[PDB]
């Protein structure tokens, strides 16, 4: 480790080039959506084969739109994965930095702060653990 | 993404490789460094098993006993226990005992127990025989496996038959 502060950086980094790729296909999806769904109101003079290509260009995009919100919403939750993973590394180096020292040089204060710092890197691997319900309560409520 | 949660734990003694375990079947690798484990932490490991794709969060516990109050309020979600002593610390085994009435006390009445004797790439350093640990797991009814996270023995095959035996009673 310390590879793996970096590899989380990293990744953090793929994830929102993605996630900014993912905002730029959506507008453009919305847009071309928007543009045929108007020649379909307006061209009703045009001929059913050219406006059962408009039918079927609307049905791709709404299959490519679903694709990318459904990619999106993975990434968001892994976004907020590594942002927790980092929280619990940079306490989990805090409390080794108080756990390293000898009793005997530890103030009152001191002991005090280790235990706050341990609760706190409890209540991080919580959320983690809270993060990895809402994944699961989503599952159910896709399923159904 | 997945079809099934499993919430696995790991229990015993500080130094015996229950987080040199996890990290072989998590990642395939090994590492001499000697991380003592603070508090509580988790992995994620997605397998797949009769079709199912199955989310394994696997809870590795600290076993330094300032951590055991942290760590009982972790028992009472997890599916399957994997109880871990070192073949060479014979103390490591002595304490298997208490680590059951652990499980007795804070776990569900129906979790899975697997007994994992750790680090049987020590075989010239061995402490406990490996009858005794199979004994043990006689007397309690649960499955027993000897194991090594340097060597990558019995790693997969522990996780993945622990998997099975929840997976075997989910509906
Ligand atoms: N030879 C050998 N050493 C191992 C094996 N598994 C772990 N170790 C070593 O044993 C030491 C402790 O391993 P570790 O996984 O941290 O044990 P732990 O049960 O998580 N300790 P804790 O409860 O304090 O967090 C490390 O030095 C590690 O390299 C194994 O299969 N073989
Ligand atoms: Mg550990």
């Amino acid at each position: 480790m310390k590879e793996e502060e970096m590899k989380r950086f990293c990744k953090a980094q793929t994830i929102q080039r993605r996630l900014n790729e993912i905002e730029a296909a959506l507008r453009e999806l919305e847009a071309e959506g928007v543009k045929l769904e108007l020649a379909l109101r307006r061209q009703s003079s045009s001929p059913e084969q050219q406006k059962k290509l408009w039918v079927g260009q609307l049905l791709q995009l709404a299959d490519k739109k679903n694709s990318l919100a459904a990619e999106e919403a993975e990434l968001m939750i892994t976004v907020q994965e590594l942002n927790l993973e980092e929280k619990q590394w940079q306490l989990d180096q805090e409390l080794r930095g108080y756990m390293n020292r000898e009793e005997n040089l530890k103030t009152a204060a001191d002991r005090q702060a280790e235990d706050q710092v341990l609760r706190k890197l409890v209540d991080l691997v919580n959320q983690r653990d809270a993060l990895i319900r809402f994944q699961e309560e989503r599952r159910l409520s896709e399923l159904a | 993404t997945y079809d099934l949660l499993f919430k696995l734990l790991l229990i015993g003694d500080s130094g015996v490789g229950k987080t040199c375990v996890l990290f072989r079947f998590s990642d395939d690798a090994f590492n001499t460094t000697f991380i003592s484990t603070i508090g509580i932490d988790f992995k994620i490991k997605t397998v797949e098993l009769q079709g199912k794709k199955i989310k394994l969060q696997i809870w590795d516990t600290a076993g330094q006993e300032r951590f055991h109050t942290i760590t009982t309020s972790y028992y009472r979600g997890a599916m399957g226990i994997m109880l871990v002593y070192d073949i060479t610390n014979g103390k490591s085994f002595e304490n298997i005992s208490k680590w059951l009435r652990n499980i007795d006390e804070h776990a569900n009445e129906d979790v899975e127990r697997m007994l994992l004797g750790n680090k049987c790439d020590m075989d010239d350093k061995r402490v406990v025989p490996k009858g005794k640990g199979e004994q043990i797991a006689r007397e309690h009814g649960i499955r027993f496996f000897e194991t090594s996270a340097k060597a990558n023995i019995n790693i997969e095959k522990a996780f993945l038959t622990l998997a099975e035996d929840i997976l075997r009673k989910t509906p």
